[PDB]
DNA sequence: GTAAGTGATTAGAGAATTGGAGAGTGTGT
DNA sequence: ACACACTCTCCAATTCTCTAATCACTTAC
């Protein structure tokens, strides 16, 4: 109705179903969140026989620990902490796809980047030069990314420790 | 040396905004530089120092334009500005640049030639010229004229000859296919003038033949960047139909750059990971595949091939287009032409042709020839299409069997130099190939449109017996296969390969119809000759050879930009193999299956209704039903010998 | 150098793997002949993979249509039709 | 016969440039005023002169010749722009004489367009609109010095002599791919020639938001500005500004290493990696806005210009004798 | 008309010419 | 030390020519 792209994922809810899957999305979130999303939109299309301009995401929330808790065992696992937010930064663009054109005869492609890599073509399929293409910055893709400084609670911390 | 050409050159005069003024020595500056351009070794300095200081639109040409103008000096202008104007190899003695530095110095003369060109954008300098051109030949009897006059008609003939024989020029910079080419303002100015009807009358006299080979060329320079199509129809506009035609294509533009942005930003994903393909083996030892992105399904996996370079072939077996410069010009140079054509024809063309047959095979000069086939191929194509049926008495000099007889040997000729011989000689031969070619296509076409529709029947029988020799000499009959046999993408052009085939495709409706009206029975071969009955399919059995059928799927690879003709007659071709012969085995093909796959995936983009409205249903259809008849009865092994192609006997073997 | 040829077309990585990888393959006759052709195109592509990893399936399928013609392949061939 | 003697290959064609380059060919020669009169066959005259390189052209008048014209720009500005200067650069040499045509060939002309009514904030622009056109307000803090910039170039193969012309250079310095001889081998080997070489004007510019912008809490934003051409020098710090033009994203080009130019960080928040001129190193992005259009937000001779309502109010006043209080 | 013998055509192999990829080594930052 | 450019060598593809085998035509009963 409202064209909101977005559900909020309460986590005690999806823990009161089932604790088996709830610890699969807290130990997997890199893998999983991947198609909990795909099975929202299957069950959207259904319901409302439907498409609409971007794809609803997920934000999963309410999973608490402290700053000096975390442990390299915690790498990649889903956490939530607390705290006053002092600073933002200004917004970074982040590329998700080139867009290559060979400087002899105008030919262009796409390329898309994953893993933070892109991969360069050699050879131009139409006039057949080798090393012959060049990147075009602007008629390439971005993204929106910020930064955001979070600063320790005070209340919880043992004798001596600054925040 | 180069300093003589200096003092020469700044000695003449200089040119005012509206006004050329002269100093009085311009007669003995010129005659200088004449001297010191047939002095001039192979280095060609002192024509490259005159390419440099750009002689012939800076001062030659608004010289010519002056009104106080004497005799001497007009006609030593003349000379100067013949000898500039020359072409490129014909100044290095018809030899091509063979090395790199020799290339060098024939792109520079050839720079000069494409900068010259637009001084002659203006009707005065034809109006200039006309006045001599109508004094030799209007105003003096045959028996008063004079040799001098003479020479400097025959330098001003070769002059426009040479003017509309320069090449476009990349640097003034990139112009759209839909406007008015740099080549259309001459043409523009010339018409103008109407120096044109001065040569229509001089070509009709067929006491003046010397003159006769030159204005033909004129005439095919000057048709040079046009088809008859753009002709053929009257040219009409209304402008509410053009605005509300225009406002339809951008909002076609408009939707395709929304949907394609939304599709490219919804196939993104966020997070990563890497995954492994269980059932899937790898390289190394006990390995499953391995993906380092997140996969929708497991058909999607495409083992990295956007990585891997593509293999080319070496640099003498690559195909090669050649470029016409071709647009669509305005309604006003449309009209124009369109006028100047049918003059043509009421006038000239019948005692032109005439004088020009007995000649231009005989004659040391090459490139005549290919204006020959090139004015006789849009000729009678505009007459066909046009529809234009009562100017077709003033053609009647190409209607007859000789005509067939003739072209048949000269593309016989060409055929077989090109193949023989080696390098930039045997693509000099093919070009000239590739035109004979298109005139016996346009031959073909207009006896069929006669026979058809002429009013008399005196005339429809002419042109009957002329239909009933092709069908019947052998000659005729076997020429599509010995020249696709011979084709070789080293020396022949993409275009070749494509009128081949177009002419291939009309040939065979002829024939298919002279069969089905019982007209053909029985043919004369040679041996002494002696009569053998004729079957029609025994005839389409030789069109399943593998060295054909290579070239028809060399060719559907690019169904998404061909012509709907070409793409009919690719079709067309593969279908009486597939279903009249009844013979789907020798079609069993991967480098088939390629083309199939592409024309799906090109059909997925499009709504049930689009697909029926879209101009290659035709080929999806084809595909489906070809398809479905490959997989009626899957094996394995039959999967196997799709890899190869498949002779006679190992047709025979798979099928029983 | 290292190329493509008649040793590795009619080695143990050739026609017999190809053979081998095809047993399990059946289409349904009663199903879109193009799918059908997108189900066998990936295991042509497959099998080329694990034939030749150098090379793109396009120009492997190519030069193996070119190799056809050579008179050891075709007595592999006329074995092997056997 | 002699484009095989010539070694050159066919362009690719952009259909929606190619269509967007003729209809604003035919709006340049066909539009008229109210006062029937052609404004721009009128201003295109006055481009043969030094000191002018730019025309002003006003969107109102665009979408009144054609709407769906108008559209495509706004949404394809950056892709679209490069064919626009081609069509007014040959709508002008169709109105130079012979004397003009020797000096018009290497001259750059640009298109200018304002009168835009879609505003954005300066918070709101994302990396999605780059590319398209767009309306801004700010105030300039900084006016940098006037640079001659190269945009097109000639260079001489120093094996063989010939001249290779025309290499469009990119955000770097740049040498062409190939040598335009076919028969010759180098890639390397190349000399630049400035009198054949096309130079522009440029100018960098600093702005911030306007204190009316603001959300709660909150300090100023700034953007960087480029300015090319007649622009050049038309502002001074402290003035208050519209600006009309595109977003564009401007890379760390001193990480890149081709013939020519080695990266200065060699000599002297992850990246991108792949990239053959990139051999361990990565490339980063900034946001910058490259100006269309720029003006400010808001003696006899000129009172005589401000004729009717300007002086009758003010010569009222000038005759009210309590005007003090 | 049928059968046998001889001639011609087609297929394979060997040798020579042309071109391009790959690897190694040297020089400049 | 690392990157980039240049040069040399080898191998594979193609075409011509010679030799052998198989098929078709001609001759004789
Ligand atoms: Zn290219
Ligand atoms: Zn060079």
């Amino acid at each position: 109705d409202a064209e909101v792209t977005h559900i909020n994922l309460n986590l005690k809810h999806l823990n009161a179903f089932s604790e088996a899957l709830y610890r699969k999305v807290i130990a997997y979130p890199a893998d999983v969140i991947p198609y909990l999303d795909i099975v929202v939109n299957e069950v959207f299309a259904e319901r409302f026989n439907r498409t609409l301009a971007q794809s609803i995401e997920l934000r999963p929330f309410n999973a608490t620990r402290n700053m000096r808790g975390l442990n390299p065992n915690d790498v990649d696992q889903l956490i939530t902490i607390s705290g006053m937010v002092t600073r933002t930064s200004s917004l970074i663009p982040e590329m998700r796809s080139g867009y290559f054109q060979c400087a002899v005869c105008a030919f262009g492609i796409e390329s898309e980047v994953d893993k933070g890599r892109i991969e360069e073509p050699v050879v131009c399929t139409n006039c057949s030069n080798t090393h012959c293409f060049q990147l075009v910055h602007n008629r390439s893709v971005f993204l929106d990314k910020q930064v955001v400084k979070l600063q320790e609670s005070p209340d919880d911390m043992p004798s001596g420790e600054t925040p | 040396m180069n300093v003589l050409v200096q003092g020469a050159v700044h000695a003449l005069g200089y040119y005012e905004d509206g006004k050329y003024s002269r100093e009085p020595d311009c007669y003995e500056s010129i005659r200088d530089l004449i001297r010191y351009l047939r002095e001039d070794g192979d280095d060609h300095t002192a024509r490259i120092e005159c390419g440099r200081h750009n002689l012939v639109e800076q001062d030659l040409v608004p010289m010519v334009k002056c009104e106080d103008l004497t005799d001497d000096e007009f006609d030593i202008a003349i000379r100067l500005m013949v000898n500039l104007c020359q072409p490129a190899i014909s100044t290095m003695r018809g030899k091509p640049p063979a090395d790199r530095d020799q290339w060098k110095m024939y792109w520079e003369l050839e720079e000069n030639l494409r900068r010259a060109k637009t001084a002659f954008s203006d009707a005065h300098f034809f109006t200039a010229i006309k006045k001599r051109i109508d004094n030799y030949f209007i105003d003096t009897e045959y028996e008063d004229r004079d040799e001098r006059l003479r020479l400097v008609v025959e330098r001003i003939v070769l002059l426009i000859k040479y003017v509309f024989s320069i090449n476009p020029d990349t640097s003034e910079g990139r112009r759209t296919r839909i406007e008015d080419s740099s080549h259309d303002r001459v043409i523009i100015a010339f018409l103008e003038s109407g120096i044109d009807k001065t040569l229509m009358h001089i070509a009709n006299q067929p006491r003046e033949k010397e003159f006769h080979v030159t204005i033909l060329d004129i005439f095919a320079l000057i048709l040079k960047e046009q088809t008859a199509e753009d002709l053929a129809t009257k040219s009409e506009e209304v402008s509410t139909a053009e605005q509300k035609k225009t406002e339809e294509e951008f909002r076609k533009i408009i939707e395709n750059h929304v949907v394609k942005e939304t599709q490219k930003r919804k196939s993104f994903s966020r997070f990563g990971g890497s995954y492994t393909i269980k059932g899937l083996k790898g390289i190394s030892a006990n390995s499953s595949q391995v993906v380092f992105k997140p996969i929708q399904n497991v058909e999607k996996h495409n083992f990295l091939d956007d990585r891997k370079a593509k293999k080319r072939a070496p640099r003498n077996r690559r195909p090669f287009e050649i470029d016409t410069n071709s647009h669509f010009a305005s309604s006003e140079v449309r009209g124009m032409l369109r006028d100047m054509v049918i003059r043509i024809i009421e006038t000239c063309f019948n005692r032109l042709m005439k004088s020009s047959k007995t000649t231009v095979f005989v004659q040391v000069q090459k490139t005549s020839q290919i204006n020959y086939f090139f004015l006789i191929k849009f000729v009678l194509r505009f007459v066909r299409l046009s529809r234009q049926d009562h100017l077709l008495e003033r053609i009647s000099e190409c209607i007859g069997v000789e005509a067939f007889h003739e072209n048949n040997v000269q593309l016989t000729e060409y055929v077989e130099n090109a193949t023989t011989l080696k390098g930039v000689e045997a693509k000099s031969h093919g070009l000239k190939a590739q035109y004979a070619l298109g005139a016996y296509n346009e031959l073909v076409l207009l006896h069929r449109y006669i026979y058809e529709h002429a009013k008399e029947e005196n005339e429809r029988k002419f042109a009957k017996r002329a239909l009933e020799h092709i069908v019947n000499v052998e000659e005729y009959r076997e020429l599509p296969i010995f020249i696709i046999k011979k084709f070789s993408s080293s020396v022949l052009s993409n275009n070749f390969l494509r009128e081949l085939v177009l002419t291939t495709h009309h040939y065979m409706k002829l024939v298919e119809r002279f069969v089905k009206t019982g007209a053909l029975k029985k043919v004369t071969k040679k041996v002494k000759v002696e009569e053998i009955d004729f079957q029609f399919d025994s005839y389409v059995c030789k069109f399943s050879n593998v060295d054909v059928l290579k070239w028809y799927v060399f060719l559907l690879n690019d169904f998404s930009k061909n012509s709907t003709e070409l793409n009919q007659a690719l079709v067309k071709m593969l279908h009486r193999i597939a279903f009249d012969l009844k013979l789907p085995i020798k079609l069993y093909q991967v480098s088939l299956f390629q083309v199939f796959s592409k024309v799906n995936e090109h059909f997925t983009h499009l709504s049930k209704d689009l697909r029926k409205s879209s101009r290659l249903y035709e080929l999806y259809q084809f595909g489906f039903h070809l398809l479905k008849k490959f997989f009626s009865k899957f094996t394995g092994d039959l999967a196997i010998e799709a890899l190869f192609w498949k002779g006679p006997r190992e047709c025979f073997e798979i099928e029983n | 150098r290292l190329a493509l040829n008649e040793r590795i077309l009619t080695g143990p990585k050739g026609i017999s793997a190809l053979r081998e990888t095809l047993k399990d393959f059946k289409p349904n006759p009663k199903d879109d002949p193009y799918a059908n052709l997108e189900k066998l195109m990936k295991k042509y592509a497959y099998w080329g993979h694990l034939m030749f990893p150098k090379m793109k399936t396009e120009d492997v399928l190519n030069r193996v249509e070119t190799l056809g013609t050579r008179r050891q392949v075709k007595v592999f061939m006329i074995k092997h039709r056997l | 016969m002699d484009n095989i003697i010539g070694g050159q290959a066919q362009q690719v064609e952009d259909t929606d440039g190619t269509r967007v380059q003729n209809e604003f060919s035919k709006f340049l020669k066909s539009f008229k005023d109210q006062k029937n009169e052609f404004i721009y066959k009128s201003a295109m005259k006055e481009l043969v002169q030094p000191e002018k390189n730019t025309i002003f052209i006003n969107m109102q008048h665009l979408y009144k010749f054609s709407n769906n014209l108008a559209t495509t720009i706004e949404l394809q500005y950056y892709r679209v722009y490069p064919f626009m200067c081609e069509a007014l650069h040959l709508a002008t040499l169709d109105a130079c004489d012979e004397s003009e045509r020797q000096q018009m060939f290497k001259k750059q002309l640009y298109v200018s367009l304002f009168n835009l009514d879609a505003k954005t904030k300066v918070r709101e622009l994302s990396a999605d609109k780059v590319g398209g056109l767009v309306r801004i307000a700010g105030q300039i803090v900084r006016t940098h010095p006037v640079h001659p910039e190269l945009s097109r170039a000639c260079f001489v193969c120093e094996d063989c002599g010939v001249t290779t012309r025309d290499v469009q250079q990119q955000f770097r310095y740049t040498q062409p791919t190939k040598c335009a001889n076919p028969q010759c081998m180098n890639r390397t080997r190349f000399s630049l020639d400035v009198n054949s070489s096309t130079f522009v004007d440029f100018q960098k510019i600093r702005i911030q938001e306007t204190q009316a912008e603001l959300p709660r809490g909150s300090i100023p934003r700034t953007v960087d500005v480029i300015v090319r051409g007649e622009m050049v020098e038309t502002v001074q710090p402290g003035d208050k500004c519209d600006i009309v033009g595109t977003l564009i994203v401007i890379p760390d080009i001193a990480q890149l290493s081709t013939p020519g130019l080695r990266a200065e960080t060699s000599n002297q928040s992850e990246g991108i990696t792949g990239l053959k001129a990139l051999g361990v190193r990565d490339l980063t992005y900034k946001m910058a806005f490259l100006a269309c259009h720029i003006q400010q937000t808001e003696y006899l001779d000129l009172w005589s210009k401000m004729s009717t309502e300007d002086r009758a109010t003010l010569k009222k006043m000038s005759d009210d004798k309590k005007i003090e209080k």
